[PDB]
């Protein structure tokens, strides 16, 4: 599989007036680790983030082209983009390459720039959007993340409990995948602050 | 995927399931497979999700343009022609299988459109991996010129047959009733499956997770 | 065999209070050609057991030879022990698995039906050695078209009468004639009860073609 | 001609101080169709041992028969019943005997050791086996295993007391984990069969899972 | 998989990881890659788990039979020769075995590398598996015949730790064994998380 | 297979490459240079397929020098690395892909020393140390064992010698001599070649 | 698929089965394989459903435009020529066997066969499809010159029923059309209207 | 190849073509595909010439030995069973489609079909070969119960001629055999004895 | 790839082999012996596929020593070579072929020194000098240039040094040390290893 060449895991979770997005930190060529500080979560706004999983070259390419398009949109419109609009923009970008696909799967997590309502969505290889009220996962350890998230997620969680839930899910899921891990980074997005945390993880 | 459609005395009933899978894992449990084309025309999609989505959006935009130009209510044959010409152009590489239902000045029309550009105009149609299970119910219980409630029960039964007997179909049942006087978009219509109650609380408590670094950024309102 | 040559389509089976009913059409197809139109794909094994097969008719005939000889051999002993439907089902499973393990399969899917000790038996064996028991069974395309209707009836009403079961079998056969390309309009119905095995011969389904006028 | 097919199914085993639990789903499927909704994947070997088999069903049936025969033969030759570890080693040799035309079976053995404690042994299709404290196998093994690592093994948990596992908590955990598995895996559903092994014997329970 | 062994003045040092993988799924993190053939003779496992286990258990049976018939313990060279002859009969059929046989006999310490391809080589330092390349560098930069026992322990732990850091298919814990003249001892089982704490 | 290595220090970058050009089983050249000078404080080290290496490297060199001529100042290492990744990635899906593995070393007056790793799929990583080739597998753990972020350039040359000695002991290929350069605030300095008789 | 056309003095008779298959599953069981190309010109389509539909629509468009520009009823030969051009040009891409039958004032009733590959031949009767193989001897034995419209209808129905009995890809109902100067008459034969032939029994 | 057998009250009629092909070249143009297995038992061979010859010789050997040991005329069913056993056992190795026709005092005139794969079925009439496909509708339309020997001979000749017209692998002369209690009568139809059917002309 | 070389003189045979045992990209052993002692005056040098080399070589060794035990005298080099070729050729068309390339060196009291070349297809040639491996391609012309039939063993060791030096200059593989033996009327003598620091 060409998706599993570099590995990687991204997860987004929904709370009460908050969102959380977590990712693994490994960059490696198949079985060899190259670095342990690879960026997979990019800011597309003050309370809007996108996480990309898959082939690292396509991750960087898609992030840069998406920032191109988003910057032009925000200059022309004089507004900040809504999360659903960004979902549509990403889907359009991915489907333009339908027969020469980018090998990346995105998750979007954010708060609406006016009503501050949580939003999370996922997109597959070619751009079918999936909007959920609980959680979304993407990467090489998707089944493991699905099991953890189905077992742990509860509705209407405050930011601290949301952090604990997503941290436990990501840690225990990547501990069972060989090409994912080497650290976890979590962003908790609220109305008034962004909190970034790095987790104590297994480095084997 | 199980999608179905029947013609009854006053119009069209379309039905679908709400499960989306990536291989043998369930990705989405509340997908909407009934798409809007025009206020009188709707489409049920099966196959490749992105292809179905983009194709239906493109044809819907084209039909809105046509209706603005003409000032008249769009016709189901126009949608049929647009869709099948587009799909024939791509030689089956756009993996969209569609059930197209509408009511126009000529009456209720129902079509089945296949990914290679083949079209069939029929009084009842099924598509998807659970199509044969739905078609068994249709071939057993279909009568011409049914009432609205009979047709709704029949389409619900066919979608349920797809749900319980196919591994790629599941979750809830969505319905769309189209007559000349009204439109009913019933999401959800029946819920046959639910998740069992949880018996344990997996200790969720603060300070269980160990942190190395932390950065807090204040945002201005 | 590695390539089947003359095949049969789908076999149906339902258990009811006091016995089992099995149905199959009388056609052997050479590809898409309806070549042999008067063949019987149901077999009476013994007074309690009957068998129906889909797939290679030559492999079915070989199995009929071997099973008949086994039954005769047991009846020569005269000791008051007979083969139950369950024992014949287990022997069939062993035979198919042994053939598969030698990479020389018997290209059949089999339904075994029986009535012994006041209990009904319905069993499935496949080419690979997958075998199981269920209250209704259907092979081939009937697995997609007939099993839904049978299952829906059985979930609501778990116990059926002979009349209800026969009516349900006739409905399912009609559906198969509507939607299977390798199907034929003549079928046979075998029933096993406390009286034994009865086979009812060339039966036809009444079809409806009114929708032909709705094409416009 | 392919000699194999995938028939689905998930099995789970949890070892306790004085108990063992072996659970499985009861759905038998092939491709996108369902064969039966009432095919359990757990088999009783002795009064102290239960086995769980998932994979290709013909191989499962044949292997079950072979194991039963070998247990009878051992009792004839040695005048005693076989222990859980002896059964595990014998099964390892049985699996390796087909190394060049394997059994497509995943096996988990659960029971009591000779001191009365819980024992779980996990196998791969060619006969490599290990003694564990919990193990999941089948189609939803990758979903079930991380949750058991967290909740039974207390991995990644900071300042959490390692209270010993009780039969009640284990039963609740099994039920919850199978409820979560039936949500996301298409091969898992129908009913859950739970077998509890204690010095009083083997006790069975069945609970319902969603039928779609 | 990372397995390692070296001879020094005070005996043989054997070290292994504990991760078992099936594709990219981590099947286990507590697997045992060292087989105890007899109280004076050890073997390591890399490649196919079932193959290595079965054939080294068969070697253990044959070595016990040798001791019964000849009333003397088998030598390391003879045991490695037996294993190589056993696995040569199945060449081209798909066996995956990489083994180190370690012990102490009348010639002193012994260490032999035997693989399913047919190699049987004697040596003073060996490493087998996916992470063997990473272990070789640390071991080669640290190895001396005149090491002290604690220094040898630390070197083996460090090499396995670095291999688990760089290789995706290595991890878990470091299991360490010391072959001495009176038999082998189990030294330690150290989780690589604790080693990360110690070394960083 | 060809070998590249780079070590980053507090105020310097140290790079080394092998000097072998091979065809089939013979070494055609033993004093080959695999380092390209992008600017006064940037070096590009390229290995990979024949022809692809020089064509890609010289295209990048020409465009970087054109930036200097047109704007009167030089590209920073980060900008040069991102330009390189953009071009390699763009050509990845075309009919003329380049099969090149690259290291980029540089010094910025405001950002300091920088070392960048790029594989043939055009993924860009920033590293304290990095290596390319089959010998990387043998020498990356030596760097992991002995590297500290506060390392002096004398100790860096010693660590480089350790890695090359390991290649002489355990590697099956004959890589007898290595080119060594250093980049600091004063520019690019050629150090002595590391040779093994 | 089984398609047939027979010429009588003053017109033609066309007939077809009504089965669409995706493998061994019947997707449509009442399909219409007879297409009006013009007022007195019809085509029977065999092969790929999509390909034949597209070709038929294109020829209908071109023929309508031609007839408007010339202010005449079209000729059957012209429609056959348009079909031949399209089927020969895209013969690598298309799986389409066509029968073109019709009436025009100049030549009367005409039947043309366009097989796969794009050749065009005029026949007194034409048969096509996968089931056509089973009725070649029957049509050769039964065809006679100077048949009337009713005899042609009976002959076509008999042949189509015989083909539907032996072919797994043919079946359903029989669709018939008679084209003459006075116009088009269409019939469906279903159930007991379909001719029956006794099956041998021992 | 086209082979045929029809049963009448008191016997059977067999018929075959006389073409052997190696690709598109006719190696033998007067071959005999009807083989006497016993005095009142014949086989029609289809498929591989070598395979069918070998199987026929082996069955002739076995049946002669059986008849000598039992001191009875053999049954047609016994010959069909021997053919079925050999064709099923070596079905992977053999390409042989057989028709076995004959008369015995116990059951009268009998026709059995052994297709490829080794199944055995008794039929009132049987057809086989590559040309048999073109005459399925004709035999279904023309077959009637209670035919006489002369009507059976005419029916078989008509069917074989129709098959030979349309098949490139069938042709030559028509070989016919009638088997009854009184014995075997063999005929050759060549040239103008072969039934003619008019070809459509415009 | 492994390297073997043999030089025949008026009263002696000189053989050399490399001492490297490799797996993938690492040198696992650097003091490997590839010379097998058949008798008091016969040496067998075997390279090729793993396992095949030792199995075939030790089978031949066992049967030659059994001849000595059974008959009280030893096989001559020619007879040993023909026995070896017969066994390799017989196993060539079976299900267990050996992929081995061999040199056989010997001294006979009546026939003198002998060197024999055998490829994996079991063709047997008698040569004044011979070599096996990829390095043969590089060193056979050096032997052609400087070999005379009347060469002394001091000059033979010098010519061997020339060939090995060429391998150090032009060959892509790391073959740093070589085992050297000589066979004369007094038997087999181990000479010093030829090493390149
Ligand atoms: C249904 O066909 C299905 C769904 O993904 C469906 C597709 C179109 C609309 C959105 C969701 N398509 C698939 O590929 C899987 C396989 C079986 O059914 C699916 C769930
Ligand atoms: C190691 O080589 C490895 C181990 O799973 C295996 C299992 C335990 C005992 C023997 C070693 N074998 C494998 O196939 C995977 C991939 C590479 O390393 C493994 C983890
Ligand atoms: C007929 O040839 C057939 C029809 O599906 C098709 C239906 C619409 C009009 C054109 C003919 N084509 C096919 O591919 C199937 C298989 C054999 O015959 C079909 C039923
Ligand atoms: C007939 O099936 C055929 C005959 O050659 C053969 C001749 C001898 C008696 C058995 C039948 N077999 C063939 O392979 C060719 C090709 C098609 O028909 C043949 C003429």
């Amino acid at each position: 599989s060409i998706m599993s060449y570099n590995g990687g895991a991204v997860m987004a979770m929904k709370g009460k007036n908050c969102v959380a997005i977590a990712a693994d930190r490994r960059f490696g060529i198949q079985a060899q680790m190259v670095t342990t500080d690879f960026q997979k979560i990019f800011p597309m706004g003050d309370r809007l983030y996108i996480g990309l999983a898959g082939l690292a070259t396509d991750v960087q390419t898609v992030a840069q082209r998406l920032k191109f398009r988003l910057n032009l949109y925000e200059l022309k419109e004089g507004r900040q983009i809504k999360p659903y609009t960004l979902m549509s923009m990403v889907a359009n970008l991915l489907y333009e390459k339908r027969f020469g696909p980018y090998y990346t799967e995105p998750v979007i997590a954010g708060l609406d720039p006016k009503t501050f309502k949580p939003f999370i969505c996922s997109l597959d290889l070619i751009g079918c959007p999936m909007v959920t009220d609980d959680f979304v996962v993407s990467g090489t350890c998707a089944e493991q993340m699905y099991g953890m998230c189905e077992s742990l997620w509860e509705p209407n969680m405050d930011p601290d409990h949301l952090f604990e839930t997503i941290s436990q899910a990501m840690l225990n899921a990547v501990d069972r995948d060989a090409v994912s891990g080497m650290g976890v980074i979590v962003h908790i997005i609220e109305k008034d602050k962004i909190t970034t945390r790095t987790l104590k993880a297994r480095m084997d | 995927t199980t999608i179905a459609g029947v013609v009854y005395k006053d119009g069209i009933v379309l039905g679908a399931d709400t499960r989306a899978t990536e291989g043998m894992v369930v990705a989405d449990k509340n997908c909407s497979k009934i798409h809007f084309i025009s206020p009188n025309i709707y489409c049920c999609g099966a196959g490749t999700a992105a292809d179905t989505d983009m194709t239906t959006q493109l044809i819907s935009s084209n039909l809105e343009l046509h209706s603005l130009s003409t000032g008249r209510l769009p016709r189901v044959v126009t949608a049929n022609r647009m869709l099948k010409q587009m799909l024939f152009r791509y030689q089956g590489y756009i993996g969209a299988a569609l059930v197209l239902g509408g009511v126009d000045v000529t009456g209720p029309h129902l079509y089945s459109i296949y990914p290679h550009g083949s079209t069939d105009k029929l009084p009842y149609v099924t598509m998807g991996s659970g199509s044969l299970a739905a078609m068994a119910v249709f071939e057993d219980k279909f009568r011409p010129d049914m009432e609205e409630e009979e047709a709704k029960n029949l389409v619900s039964e066919a979608i349920a047959a797809g749900i319980f007997n196919d591994l790629g179909s599941g979750s809830n049942i969505d319905l769309c009733v189209i007559s000349k006087n009204k439109l009913d978009f019933l999401r959800p219509y029946t819920v046959p499956n639910k998740k069992g109650t949880r018996l344990g609380r997996y200790r969720c408590e603060k300070g269980t997770t160990a942190v190395l670094t932390e950065k807090i950024t204040p945002l201005e309102i | 065999t590695q390539n089947p040559m003359v095949t049969g389509t789908s076999v149906l089976g339902v258990k009811f209070e006091g016995g089992v009913v099995i149905a199959a059409d009388m056609l052997g197809s050479y590809g898409s050609l309806a070549r042999f139109r008067n063949i019987s794909r149901i077999m009476r094994v013994n007074n309690s057991t009957m068998l129906g097969a889909s797939g290679d008719y030559a492999d079915f005939q070989y199995l009929k030879q071997v099973l008949g000889q086994m039954v005769i051999d047991e009846e020569l002993l005269g000791d008051g022990h007979s083969y139950s439907p369950r024992a014949i089902h287990s022997w069939l499973t062993r035979a198919m698995y042994s053939r598969r393990s030698k990479m020389n399969p018997l290209w059949n899917t089999m339904v075994i039906g029986g009535y012994a000790d006041g209990e009904s038996f319905l069993g499935y064996v496949d080419m690979l050695g997958v075998a199981y028991e269920a209250p209704s069974l259907a092979t081939g395309y009937g697995a997609y078209l007939a099993q839904p209707l049978l299952r829906e009836v059985l979930e609501k009403q778990p116990v059926l009468s002979q009349t209800e079961a026969r009516d349900l079998v006739e409905r399912c056969m009609r559906v198969l004639y509507y939607r299977d390309a390798r199907s034929y309009n003549r079928f046979q119905i075998a029933t096993v009860t406390e009286k034994g095995v009865e086979i009812e011969g060339p039966l036809s389904t009444e079809t409806n073609w009114d929708i032909a006028h709705m094409i416009s | 001609f392919s000699p194999y097919v995938f028939n689905g199914g998930t099995i789970l085993a949890i070892a306790g101080e004085d108990f063992a639990i072996v659970a499985s789903d009861t759905r038998l499927s092939e491709g996108f169709s369902i064969h039966t909704r009432d095919s359990p994947k757990c088999y009783k070997l002795t009064d102290k041992t239960v086995i769980g088999c998932s994979g290709f069903h013909g191989d499962c049936l044949t292997l079950t028969k072979i194991i039963e025969a070998r247990l009878k033969m051992y009792k004839h030759s040695n005048n005693k019943a076989m222990t859980t570890g002896a059964i595990a080693a014998m099964l390892s040799t049985i699996l390796y005997s087909r190394r060049f035309f394997p059994y497509y079976v995943y096996n988990i053995i659960g029971g009591l050791d000779e001191e009365g404690k819980g024992a779980v042994y996990s196998f791969d299709p060619v006969g490599s086996y290990q003694r564990d404290s919990f193990k999941a196998g089948g189609s939803a093994s990758a979903m079930l295993q991380p949750l058991l690592d967290n909740q039974v093994g207390f991995k990644n948990m900071q300042n959490v007391e390692h209270v010993p596992l009780s039969l009640d908590r284990a039963m609740r955990l099994v039920k919850d984990v199978f409820i979560s598995a039936a949500e996301r895996d298409v091969y898992t559903g129908d009913a859950l069969r739970i077998c509890i092994v204690t010095k009083e014997g083997i006790r069975e329970e069945t609970v319902s899972l969603r039928k779609d | 998989t990372t397995t390692l062994a070296f001879k020094f003045r005070h005996g043989v040092i054997v070290a292994a990881d504990s991760r078992a993988t099936a594709g990219a799924y981590i099947a286990s993190q507590t697997v045992k890659k060292v087989i105890e053939i007899n109280p004076y003779l050890l073997g390591t496992m890399a490649g196919g788990a079932a193959d290595c286990s079965f054939w080294e258990r068969l070697l253990a049976r044959q070595c016990r039979i040798y001791e019964l018939r000849n009333k003397e313990r088998i030598s390391v060279a003879a045991a490695s020769k037996l294993l190589a002859n056993m696995v040569y009969q199945y060449k081209g059929m798909g066996l995956s075995m990489g083994t180190m046989i370690c012990g102490w006999d009348k010639r002193g310490p012994g260490l032999y590398y035997v693989d399913s391809e047919g190699n049987r080589i004697s040596g003073a330092t060996f490493s087998v598996g996916s992470g063997s390349v990473y272990a070789y560098g640390v071991m080669d930069r640290g190895y001396s015949y005149d090491l002290e026992v604690e220094q040898a322990y630390d070197l083996a732990r460090r090499a396995i730790y670095q291999a688990t850091y760089r290789d995706a298919y290595s991890g878990g814990a470091v299991n360490l064994y010391h072959v001495r003249e009176d038999g082998w001892i189990r030294v330690s089982s150290d989780n690589v998380a604790d080693l990360h704490e110690k070394y960083s | 297979m060809e070998y590249l290595i780079g070590i980053q220090g507090p105020d310097y970058v140290l790079v080394a490459s092998d000097r072998v050009a091979a065809s089939n089983i013979v070494q055609m050249k033993d004093d080959h240079d695999k380092m390209f000078k992008m600017s006064e404080k940037i070096l590009l080290l390229c290995v990979g397929e024949a022809g692809d290496t020089v064509q890609f490297a010289e295209y990048i060199q020409k465009n970087v020098q054109l930036y200097k001529m047109r704007n009167g100042y030089e590209l920073s290492p980060t900008a040069a690395a991102n330009f390189t990744r953009r071009n390699l990635a763009d050509c990845l899906r075309s009919r003329t892909p380049y099969h090149v593995n690259l290291l980029l070393a540089g010094y910025d007056e405001h950002e300091g020393p920088a070392l960048y790793y790029m594989d043939y799929l055009a993924a860009l990583a920033k590293a304290p140390f990095a290596a390319h080739g089959y010998g990387a597998f043998l020498t990356l753990s030596i760097l992991d064992r002995y590297y500290t972020p506060t390392i002096s350039r004398e100790r860096a040359v010693e660590l480089l010698r350790k890695c090359l000695e390991e290649l002489q002991k355990r590697f099956i290929l004959n890589l007898p001599t290595f080119s060594v350069r250093i980049i600091d605030k004063n520019g690019i300095h050629d150090l002595d070649n590391i040779s093994f008789p | 698929t089984t398609i047939m056309a027979v010429q009588f003095d003053g017109g033609v008779v066309l007939g077809a089965d009504s089965r669409t298959t995706t493998g061994s599953y019947i997707a449509n069981r009442v399909t219409d394989k007879l297409t009006p190309i013009h007022d007195r010109i019809f085509c029977c389509r065999s092969g790929s459903a999509a390909d034949t539909q597209a070709v038929a629509d294109a020829v209908t468009y071109q023929l309508g435009f031609h007839s408007i520009e010339l202010n005449e009823p079209p000729l059957v030969h012209t429609a056959a020529s348009l079909f031949k051009e399209m089927c020969y040009r895209y013969r690598e891409d298309l799986m389409a066997g066509i029968i073109i039958a019709g009436w025009d004032p100049q030549e009367g009733g005409q039947v043309y066969s366009v097989p796969m590959g794009g050749m065009m031949v005029r026949q007194s009767f034409a048969i096509g499809g996968s089931g056509s193989s089973y009725i070649y001897g029957y049509v050769d034995a039964t065809y006679r010159e100077g048949m009337t419209k009713e005899e042609c209808l009976q002959f076509t129905a008999n042949a189509l029923a015989l083909a539907m009995e032996r072919d797994g890809s043919s079946g359903g109902v029989i669709r018939l059309a008679a084209i003459a100067e006075s116009g088009v008459e269409r019939q469906v034969l279903l159930g007991d209207q379909i001719p029956k032939f006794a099956v041998a029994t021992l």
